[PDB]
């Protein structure tokens, strides 16, 4: 992993690239199909808790301090790559196999970023990896309405509460991922203040109009929060919901020979 | 014709690379494999945009717009 | 649709008896070959119902020894194979259909020629 | 290096072995430009091996 | 003009500044401009999203103000209702209204235009103690509706500012000025600094307790700003001296609104109830802010006037703390009685009395305990200590955020300042009675790993925490003294037990809980060695003591970094006998020394130099005494000593510097070791004496006889020699160490490019740029020595350093050497070799740059070249290139005499210890650089003209001059007018690499040009040009059907460019399109033949005698 956050990040010989290593992992966590085979003449699972003791441990060894000179001057610029680098890793490998074998850190993993996050509630990287971290914990269902769920819970409301409550504050890229966020939050945690949630919904709709991947699920968390939670209590800010939805709606070789098609071989928003 | 010498020294093979040459052709084309993959997602990203009426800057603005300028949007 | 009119001009195109009804339905049946090779993601299933009536359409109609139903029935063999090369098991009700149709196909006049 | 190398030669496949000659010949000569006097120990010294092979049997 | 795209806003931005400047002129001045102004009002400063949107509204309305007051006069804005005054009002209202977003964008809009509002003076003048009161008033509101709200950001900048400018200018607050007044100070009077100082003085002892520290804060820092007294406590207690007890009620107005209140909400109201804690914790953190400055004693408030409230607070504690967590017993009123934040009010009351404490203790010292027993009781000793091992035990403390993260810290300072008082003695019987330090070990034993209970978990780590705050208190014994000694063996046997017993499963809760039970055992004294034994444990499973070391590495680094050499000197005594355990550990506190440079390494070069003492104490290694993976390892270990110690001590003899130096020598001696082996422990030689070389020597020699390519490529020897040889390449580039350079030299200069010389020679190129010029100047000089094939050394080594040598240390060592050279310039092999060598270094030093001897040597050289068996040439080369080498600077005219990713990759990898002909090239040079200085000339191109025209001359000779004119094409391009006549039949009848290679590339070169001439003006020319074309179209073919096809185009281009004196035969050209006529093709090239010449515009066919002008197309149609 420091191999794959030293190589530099791409802005709009030869040089290779970082993005493509994911793919080895993409079998390298879902190799149980080879090892049997070799077993012939659970380790996954291995695999699995080591990279998160190594993110564990990349995470609270890597410094993130920066300077006004509002203005983003990180003083270790190089750093910032590196955690920008290891989190699009980290969250586009992660929702691959069994967050069971995530289960063990369910609540110190979370409590720990939790604190990285206060550290400095600005650096977007942090906003991205907790929220698939919910994600896969709402993949596994670990919320049911045990002490250290009760504690789970409470963390996770108090910090939606104050995302939600210091979202209004923050701009492009940064309060993007807060309203991932607010979107990729369970239904069972969000069931006290969804007041709160309203306004942020709105303006994660409205984002996601500029951006379509946000409105997109922003969508799935409505329709989830719909059928899961009784309408009593969503009724009176419907007349909010459906305006900042306005939008999506008002817009508007080859040949006869046979080569077997070795190109079919080979394999937005309108959606 | 100045690069007749260039043209020369480049094309010049007559040691034996036939199977490099081969080689070198199929390993160009899966790079060429790599840039088209590239190139159909930066095509899936929306065209740039264009203009239709020039554009000055001043501190207090101008009428000084023609007919033209106005009609083209 | 293109590919609907083509079916029912071909379904069509064979009412006579003459090699020159085979080589037109044969040009039709490469111009739906060009065509439906590369749909985006709708034309396809358009193209499966098509190509069932037009496939039993052939299997009951055709049914001749005739060459100019034979090139026209082997470019359709050729068509599908290359369609369900790259097509997905969507085709899957339909194959079993197909494979009562196909082994029929082969058994009968097929056998004989 | 090829002092062992012949020493072994002559033993294992019991031949005159006028390639080992012509090694041992290289081992000496190139010494004329170099003033390496431990190597000219170590290359009379298989001299003297040599010499005592070539004793033993027919050469 | 605030949206979320490139081109749309950057076109937006130029139009909303330039109407922003047009709309204020006094033609564009009122009615327009209102509304404006009205909407920049109502944009951004309310609005419930889009930061962008505020910020940009507030810099456009500053600049707004800016170019207004620009080019608009200061009696038409005042005649106006578009004034700066009324903006300002404006303002204040918006503040003031009760909504988060008019105070918020207010304030932010304040922040903006205050750069510029600075520097306003009469505005200022006029309007600063109603802005200040604004932002007053409206910051204590943002504390009331919510802390978190984004309008304290603003407004705290916004007051920031105010302290700026009022620090900034102050002469005109500091007198009394009749300046308009604000909403505070309700009298009416020349308002002065003092005036509005005291006004917030008074008002000291506000609910918002953040907003009142805000106040008392700039209060403190303004006091020096007034005009009379300076800021000690002495004013403050002028200020003291008639209001002896005025501040009771005056500077705390809370406890209660004064006393009553406070008694009031007891019985009877829980948001009232939360309105009194917060108003008392801004009275106590007011006291404690005037406590910690040192502006006001202890006493001064305990026994000239006495808060009551302070008691009160004390008997709801004793009502409220600990035992009252849903109702404070008024009967009167979880989030539906919202005990949330009624937790975290009574978690303020904690900590600000947590706060109250510790200030008292230490700002007060035990002169003042007398006021601590102002309690008589001091209850909090029984509760607080709860606090310490359970959170959860002030009530709830849910939420595990940074408060209650920062609450151990002054857990610890109240526990040492009590530690410092005598009540520490009755905690201790608390701490005591609250734990009996081993009523816990027993409870620990229920087997705690994976599926199991987790409130065990839970109070182990309560307690490991409480008994690390109690560590950081200086307090170990104060609950668990020793038992029969020092040594505390009641948390040592668990620890062994249980990391015994674990898998005699595993946890990475239960490891982090093993690793607080080790750094707790850590804080007893004297289990350094009881540890030491534990790990010697031979009990297998492998070892268990090496696999707890295993499990805890780190932690028995921190441990074992405190001891310096007790348990070292203990391992060293023990290795004897145990060898993996005892290098891995000893891997493990070098790798966490090395990883220690934040603060010093100098606990690594420590224990380097008690390692270096305890060296000799294991004599059963590093010698034919040990196994080689013993010996391996162990010059792993130095290895890493040596990168992690300084090169300055022990590098030379310091010490026990040859006890392991001679044994590194003695290493060396060890032939018994792998080459490869030897090589890499070869890799330290950096580091650093005849002894040294001497055993270099006698070690490779046995490792190349004679030859590098006797060895087979592949062959596992033969990579073990390359290996070997970029070992020792790449410690000599590291080192520059002279001798080794000769070593390397001597043992590569055998055989022309066989030991692989191109690291060589690179490694040469960078160490050329490297070291002092006075090293490079010495090395130099040793390798000239050494010189004196035999050439083979010079030739292969010199030329390498000269070329890039630093051009200062060049100067040095050749004025070292002039006369030097000088009088060597003036069998017989060996004088030919040496004045090799002489030119080849001479040439590049003159190369540089210009005493006076030097004219001489120019002739000394050129002669060397005029004499006129192969090695006679040779030397005549290299005289001319010295000859060319001088000549470029003298006769310069013509007449020339015919990061943390980073730190922790270098971490891992320092813990894995692994980190076509050439003679004539400068005359080409030369060519170009006389160009450069600088149809006929006497540049000897006339000469060489008359040297290469004539046929009769040798065709080595031919072929030179048609490289260097290929190669020097462009610079006689307006002379090209002549060359054509030599080359065209130097190119006739041509005849050493391959002819055709030339042919062709003669006919390139000076086909490259048409325009400049054409061979026509002379029947020769254009004879010979026929001629030349019939012999390339009986040359041209070729299997490759590519340059075939290539030199088919070559033909096509030169065909057409002339079009002039070129003639057909179509006799040839008929046989080659007829040919044998067979079935096959082999006559369709001389088809081809007629596309060229119909790439021409020329007839056809022409008989120019006649083949049969009817059937030679016959043989076309036959082909056909």
């Amino acid at each position: 992993l420091i191999r794959i956050c030293s190589k530099p990040v791409v802005l709009p010989w030869k040089v290779p690239t970082y993005k493509d290593y994911v793919d080895l992992f993409r079998h390298l966590l879902s190799s149980d199909q080879m090892m049997d085979s070799i077993l012939a003449d659970s380790l996954n699972h291995l695999l699995y808790d080591e990279f998160v003791k190594s993110v564990l441990k990349i995470v609270e060894k890597l410094d993130l301090t920066l300077e006004i000179q509002a203005n983003l001057h990180p003083a270790k610029p190089k750093d910032f790559s590196a955690f920008i680098n290891l989190v699009e890793f980290c969250r586009e490998i992660l929702p691959e196999k069994q967050a069971e074998f995530f289960e063990p850190w369910v609540y110190s993993f979370s409590y720990e970023l939790i604190l990285q996050s206060t550290r400095l509630p600005l650096i977007s990287g942090f906003y991205k990896l907790l929220s698939i971290t919910v994600r896969n914990a709402k993949k596994i269902k670990y919320f049911e309405g045990d002490p250290e769920k009760y504690s789970c819970f409470a963390l996770f409301v108090k910090f939606g509460k104050e995302v939600a409550v210091k979202m209004k504050q923050y701009k492009d890229e940064l309060l993007a991922s807060c309203l991932t966020f607010l979107l990729s939050l369970p239904h069972n945690i969000i069931e006290l203040d969804v007041r709160a949630y309203v306004p942020a919904l709105q303006m994660a709709f409205k984002l996601g109009l500029s951006y379509t991947p946000l409105a997109e699920v922003g969508l799935n968390a409505l329709e989830e929060w719909s059928i899961y939670i009784d309408r009593h209590v969503m009724q009176p800010y419907y007349k909010d919901i459906l305006p900042c939805l306005d939008g999506y709606l008002k817009t508007s070789f080859n040949k006869v020979v046979l080569k077997h098609l070795k190109k079919t071989k080979n394999l937005s928003l309108e959606e | 014709g100045r690069t007749d010498l260039l043209r020369l020294r480049r094309r010049f093979m007559r040691d034996q690379e036939k199977l490099s040459l081969m080689y070198a052709r199929k390993g160009v084309a899966e790079q060429k494999r790599e840039k088209e993959i590239k190139s159909e997602l930066k095509m899936k990203q929306d065209a740039q945009v264009v203009l239709y009426r020039s554009y000055r800057h001043g501190d207090l603005p101008d009428i000084q717009i023609k007919h033209s300028s106005l009609i083209t949007p | 649709c293109s590919l609907l009119r083509l079916q029912e001009t071909l379904s069509a195109a064979d009412r006579c008896g003459a090699a020159l009804a085979g080589h037109q339905l044969i040009r039709g049946l490469g111009q739906e070959c060009v065509l439906s090779s590369s749909p985006a993601v709708l034309a396809l299933q358009t193209s499966l119902v098509f190509s069932r009536d037009f496939g039993l359409l052939v299997f009951v109609r055709k049914s001749l020894n005739s060459i100019e139903f034979r090139e026209c029935r082997e470019e359709i063999l050729k068509f599908l194979c290359i369609f369900l090369e790259k097509m997905g098991q969507k085709i899957a009700p339909y194959s079993v259909e197909i494979k009562n149709t196909c082994t029929s196909v082969y058994t009968k006049d097929r056998a004989a020629k | 290096n090829p002092a062992e190398n012949f020493r072994v030669l002559v033993k294992q496949k019991k031949a005159s072995f006028e390639e080992a000659s012509n090694q041992l010949i290289n081992h000496i000569e190139q010494f004329l430009d170099t003033n390496e006097t431990p190597y000219f120990m170590k290359s009379i010294d298989c001299i003297r091996a040599f010499r005592e092979e070539a004793i033993k049997f027919s050469e | 003009a605030c949206d979320v795209d490139q081109v749309t806003r950057q076109l937006y931005e130029p139009l909303v500044m330039q109407l922003i400047h047009w709309f204020t002129n006094n033609k564009k001045f009122e009615s327009q401009d209102t509304v404006a102004l009205l909407e920049a009002i109502l944009d951004g400063i309310v609005d419930p999203v889009d930061s962008t949107l505020r910020d940009f509204c507030g810099r456009c309305i500053r600049e707004f103000l800016k170019w207004s007051i620009k080019q608009i006069t200061p009696q038409q804005q005042e005649k106006s209702p578009v004034n700066t005054k009324s903006l300002f009002k404006r303002l204040y209202s918006l503040a003031l209204h009760p909504n988060a977003f008019k105070r918020l964008g207010a304030s932010l809009a304040f922040n903006n235009i205050y750069r510029e509002f600075r520097e306003e003076e009469s505005l200022v003048e006029q309007f600063v103690f109603e802005a200040l009161v604004i932002y007053m008033e409206s910051l204590a509101l943002a504390h009331a509706d919510e802390k978190s709200l984004g309008t304290i950001q603003q407004c705290c900048d916004a007051i920031d500012h105010l302290c700026r400018i009022i620090e900034k200018k102050h002469v005109s607050l500091n007198k009394a000025k009749k300046r308009r007044l604000p909403r505070g100070f309700p009298p009416s009077a020349s308002l002065c600094l003092l005036d509005l100082v005291k006004w917030l003085l008074a008002h000291c002892g506000r609910p918002q307790t953040e907003c009142r520290h805000k106040s008392i804060e700039l209060f403190y820092k303004f006091v020096p700003l007034l005009p009379g007294n300076r800021s000690p406590n002495l004013w403050l207690k002028d200020v003291l001296k008639e209001e002896g007890v005025s501040f009771l009620i005056n500077t705390f107005e809370g406890g209660g609104c004064g006393q009553p209140s406070g008694i009031l909400a007891q019985p009877t109201s829980l948001q009232a109830t939360l309105c009194w804690l917060d108003l008392l914790l801004a009275a106590l953190e007011c006291y404690n802010t005037f406590i910690g400055e040192r502006t006001v004693g202890a006493l001064q408030v305990l026994g000239t006037e006495a808060q009551s409230s302070l008691l009160k607070a004390v008997a709801f504690f004793l009502e409220s703390i600990a035992m009252h967590d849903i109702i404070a017993a008024e009967k009167c009123f979880t989030s539906p009685q919202e005990g949330e934040r009624y937790n975290y009010s009574k978690c303020t009351v904690v900590v600000r009395i947590m706060e109250f404490t510790t200030t008292l203790l230490n700002t007060s010292p035990e002169g003042w305990k007398l006021l601590k027993k102002d309690l008589c009781n001091t209850h909090l000793m029984r509760v607080l200590v709860q606090t310490l091992c359970e959170p959860a035990s002030i009530g709830f403390n849910i939420g595990d955020v940074q408060v209650m993260a920062h609450l151990p810290d002054v857990c610890v300072n109240l526990m040492k300042a009590l530690k410092m008082s005598p009540y520490k003695d009755i905690l201790e019987t608390h701490l005591r009675e609250k734990i009996t330090a081993q009523s816990i070990e027993e409870l620990c034993a229920v087997n705690l790993y994976g599926p199991d209970a987790q409130v065990d978990r839970s109070r182990l780590a309560a307690v490991v925490s409480a008994c690390k705050q109690l560590h950081r208190a200086g307090l170990l014994h104060n609950i668990l003294p020793s038992q029969s000694t020092d040594l505390h063996h009641s948390v040592g046997t668990e620890l062994l037990s249980l990391v015994y017993k674990g898998i005699a499963s595993l946890d990475l809760s239960c490891k982090q809980l093993a690793s607080g039970l080790l750094e707790l055992a850590f804080a007893f004294g004297g289990l350094c060695e009881r540890l030491v034994s534990l790990l010697l444990n031979p009990a297998v499973l492998f070892s268990h003591g090496e696999y707890f070391y295993s499990l805890f590495s780190e932690t028995i680094n921190t441990e074992l970094l405190k001891n310096l050499d007790l348990a070292v000197l203990e391992l060293m005594q023990s290795s004897v006998d145990n060898t993996k355990m005892v290098s891995a550990v000893l891997n493990g506190m070098l790798d966490q020394s090395f990883r220690e440079r934040a603060n010093q390494k100098h606990q690594g070069l420590k224990l380097a130099t008690t390692i270096l003492q305890h060296w000799k104490k294991c004599d059963s290694w590093w010698a034919k005494d040990s196994p080689l993976e013993t010996k391996m390892a162990v010059l792993a270990l130095l290895a890493k000593i040596l990168q992690i110690d300084s090169s300055v001590s022990f590098n030379t003899s310091h010490g026990s510097f040859p006890e392991v130096f001679t044994t590194y020598i003695s290493l060396l001696a060890d032939t018994k070791l792998d080459l490869h082996l030897k090589g890499q422990a070869v890799t330290l030689l950096p580091f650093f004496l005849e002894e040294l070389r001497r055993v270099l020597e006698q070690l490779i020699v046995a490792h190349f006889p004679m030859q590098s390519r006797e060895f087979p490529p592949g062959t596992p020897r033969f990579n073990n020699y390359v290996d070997c040889m970029k070992k020792f390449l790449d410690a000599l580039e590291l080192s520059q160490s002279p001798m080794l350079l000769e070593l390397m030299t001597e043992v590569l200069c055998r055989e022309q490019q066989h030991v692989m010389e191109e690291l060589f020679q690179s490694s040469f190129r960078r160490i050329a740029r490297r070291g002092s010029c006075v090293t490079q100047v010495g090395l130099l000089e040793s390798v000239y020595e050494m010189f004196r094939t035999r050439q083979s050394f010079v030739d292969r080594s010199l030329l390498t350093l000269l070329w890039h040598c630093s051009l200062d240390a060049l100067r040095e060592f050749f004025s070292t050497i002039v006369v030097d050279a000088i009088d060597v310039l003036k069998t017989f092999d060996t004088q030919i070799t040496k004045k090799m060598g002489y030119y080849k270094i001479l040439d590049v030093m003159y190369s540089r740059l210009p005493n006076e001897l030097t004219k001489t040597l120019i002739k000394l050289c050129y002669d060397a070249f005029t004499e006129n068996l192969e090695r006679r040439r040779l030397y005549h080369c290299a005289a001319y290139n010295c000859a060319i080498s001088v000549i470029c600077c003298v006769f310069n005219e013509l007449k020339f005499y015919q990061s943390t990713l980073s730190e922790e990759m270098s971490q891992f990898d320092f813990s894995t210890g692994v980190q076509r002909h050439e003679c004539m090239a400068p005359l080409t040079a030369l060519v170009k650089h006389m160009h450069r200085s600088l149809r006929d000339l006497p540049s000897w191109m006339k000469f060489l003209h008359g040297k290469l025209g004539n046929p009769i001359v040798p065709l080595n000779i031919r072929l030179f001059l048609a490289k260097l004119v290929i190669n020097t094409e462009e610079v006689f391009r307006p002379y090209a007018k002549h060359w054509l006549s030599p080359l065209l039949q130097l190119a006739a009848s041509e005849n050493g690499e391959g002819i055709h290679y030339m042919v062709v590339e003669i006919v390139a070169t000076i086909l490259s040009w048409t325009g400049l001439a054409t061979p026509t003006g002379v029947p020769k020319d254009e004879v010979l040009a026929n001629r030349l074309l019939n012999f390339l179209m009986k040359h041209v073919f070729h299997p490759k059907r590519a340059v075939f096809r290539h030199n088919l185009e070559i033909i096509k281009t030169l065909v057409e460019c002339w079009k002039d004196c070129l003639s057909i035969p179509y006799r040839l050209i008929f046989e080659k399109f007829s040919g044998k006529d067979p079935n096959s093709k082999d006559n369709s090239v001389g088809i081809q033949l007629l596309g060229i010449v119909m790439a021409n515009d020329l007839p056809p066919y022409d008989p120019q005698c006649g083949i049969q002008s009817s059937e030679y197309f016959q043989a076309l149609v036959n082909n056909m």
